[PDB]
């Protein structure tokens, strides 16, 4: 619970900065005179374009990698095991929900 | 890095084969990955330290 | 495919917020009710 | 009334499963309202309509 939170925070700032730097690069193009109210819907997809495949799948490794320790177990699986299955399915939906 | 080489350098690669092309292109990705990954080592070293 | 699931999720911004509340409330309920112990998970 | 040494008292009646169900329905009716709105907002999406 102290490990996953450390392996969740990484990608948790990735879909943030990739968007913050995807916006400063848009606000850097168009004339700042007259603006619009759609930007906060295309910044969504922008970050989605090349962060969905990256992160989701990348942390989809933290699971199958945290499984080996889960496979061996008589006490060690109730030990370091629950700490494995957690952050995974989390990331899956909590990444699209984080990116939301 | 696949899109950094896919950028303008890509249309140039089959002709220019320039060192100055992949230089500014990999320098392009550089500023990009550090921006976030710099704040990752932070939340981890200053998060798993307590 | 991986993209589409992110696309329709861009939409339904309201449902995802609720589905997050049903998940946050369903998680707040189990984080307490679930057996807490300093007991190092048994043996044999 | 002083309880003579070696005895005790316990309270149980028809409210055994009364206070339970009752109080527990107050932990379901919100869930059902939260699922009511999820179904009304699902076919109309107009908040004021639900």
């Amino acid at each position: 619970i102290a490990i996953a939170v450390g392996a969740m925070v990484d990608a948790a700032i990735v879909m943030i900065e990739n968007a913050h730097k995807r916006l400063e690069e848009w606000q850097h193009q168009h004339p700042d005179a007259t603006l619009d109210n759609k930007t906060r819907w295309q910044v969504i997809t922008d970050a989605s374009v090349e962060v969905g495949p990256a992160l989701f799948i990348s942390l989809l490794i933290i699971t199958l990698s945290f499984i080996p320790i889960f496979t061996l177990e008589g006490q060690e699986g109730r030990l370091f095991g629950p700490l494995a299955f957690t952050k995974t399915y989390a990331m899956a939906g909590a990444a699209l929900l984080a990116i939301v | 890095l696949r899109h950094a080489i896919e950028a303008v350098p890509s249309l140039n690669n089959p002709q220019t084969f320039s060192e100055q092309k992949l230089d500014e292109a990999l320098y392009h990705g550089a500023v990009l990955r550090v921006r976030p990954k710099a704040m990752t080592v932070a939340v981890i070293i200053a998060g798993l330290l307590p | 495919m991986i993209e589409w699931i992110i696309r329709r999720s861009v939409a339904n911004r309201f449902l995802v917020l609720m589905g997050a509340l049903f998940l946050s409330i369903w998680g707040t309920w189990t984080i307490i009710n679930t057996p807490v112990d300093a007991l190092p998970d048994l043996s044999d | 009334v002083q309880l003579k040494p070696g005895t005790s008292v316990a309270f149980s009646g028809q409210f055994e499963l009364l206070e339970r169900a009752n109080h527990k329905l107050k932990l379901m009716v919100p869930m059902t309202l939260m699922i009511i709105f999820v179904l009304l907002y699902l076919a109309f999406r107009r908040v004021g309509e639900a």
